[PDB]
């Protein structure tokens, strides 16, 4: 049982509304770190997401994310309340290490994630929250 | 900037951990910037690991586990790795594979990991029947994940995961875990008649 990291997860996904889901849709390119939240979001679901591989933003070399897989998820209506029933008992050990590598980027903070998208950045806070309550769990 | 040899990692993985990778029990060369490419005789070095980290990077074939003596997991999730082989020098000590987001299509050489109880397998590119049944074999296997497989994406495409779970249950009856969901009961007898 982790309560504080179960509490910060869903704080992370009630401060996102729909019309953030679809202003996103409405942006012809997104901030490149927002792809890679939402790649979390994908590892922690086992969609898809690319071979490692990095590009470079201001400066640091980071993971190129699987954008249009994000946006076949955001796709479905029930996205968000899918995020709210996600069966956090099922996570395993090789998700979290998976999540890993995009914690470790210098910049893959919710303040530098919310400067640039806006709410949808919380989708960081909730990764890493999932990740935080597994650890502990066990 | 291309690749990172297993020495280079190691130098990484010491700066961050402060231990020596020799003396470690989870070596963590995971996520290097640029990705590994290949495994190498370095390896052999980590006599202590019981975990090696070697996920998210873009390994293309297995090798060079000679020398790891205690190696009971083994990490390589998120490579572009295509065959299951080089395994015989750990198959006395691994207990669990973690390799999904590879290219794996076939579960041929899975056979010689005799104490394997946990696969992870999601996101790989199985697409027949005839690959889970290869898993029978495995007398200690308890725990598998294929998620994301071709085969997987059939059922789950068209309702019917409940009937793929039970082909899996069918081919592997001592299944206690499937995709993070305890094999149950009813799932068993299911199996049971089906076979
Ligand atoms: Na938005």
């Amino acid at each position: 049982a982790a309560k504080p990291a179960l509490d910060a997860a869903l704080e992370a996904l009630n401060s996102i509304k729909d019309g953030d889901i679809k202003n996103l849709k409405a942006l012809k390119k997104p901030p490149q770190i927002i792809t890679r939240i939402f790649d979390c979001v994908l590892v922690l679901r086992m969609l898809p997401v690319t071979k490692a591989e990095y590009t470079d933003e201001k400066g640091r070399m980071v993971q190129v994310g699987n954008y249009p897989e994000a946006q076949k998820m955001m796709n479905q209506m029930s996205f968000l309340q899918d995020l709210k029933d996600f069966a956090k008992e099922q996570i395993n050990d090789e998700t979290v290490e998976l999540l890993e590598p995009y914690f470790m980027s210098e910049d893959f903070t919710f303040e530098n994630a919310q400067k640039a998208s806006g709410n949808v950045a919380g989708l960081c806070n909730w990764a890493e929250s999932m990740a935080k309550y597994h650890n502990v769990a066990k | 900037a291309k690749a990172t040899t297993i020495k280079d990692a190691i130098r990484i993985f010491e700066e961050r951990k402060s231990v020596v990778a020799t003396e470690a029990e989870k070596v963590e060369l995971h996520g290097m910037i640029p990705p590994i490419e290949k495994m190498d005789a370095t390896l052999s070095t980590l006599k202590a690991c019981k975990h090696l980290a070697l996920s998210t990077n873009n390994i293309e074939k297995i090798s060079s586990l000679s020398g790891m003596e205690n190696l009971r997991i083994l990490s390589l999730g998120r490579n572009l790795i295509k065959k299951i082989e080089n395994l015989d020098a750990v198959a006395d000590t691994l207990e669990e594979l973690w390799i999904s987001y590879n290219q794996i299509a076939s579960l041929s050489g899975i056979e010689k990991l005799v104490n394997l109880r946990v696969l992870y397998m999601s996101n790989n590119k199985i697409t027949n029947w005839g690959e889970i049944d290869k898993l029978a074999a495995l007398d200690k296997l308890e725990d598998l994940l294929l998620a994301g497989n071709p085969l997987y994406n059939d059922y789950k495409e068209n309702n019917a995961t409940s009937e793929y779970r039970i082909e899996v249950v069918k081919r592997l009856p001592n299944l206690k875990k499937l995709d993070g969901m305890p094999v149950d009961v009813d799932e068993r007898e299911q199996a049971n008649v089906a076979r």
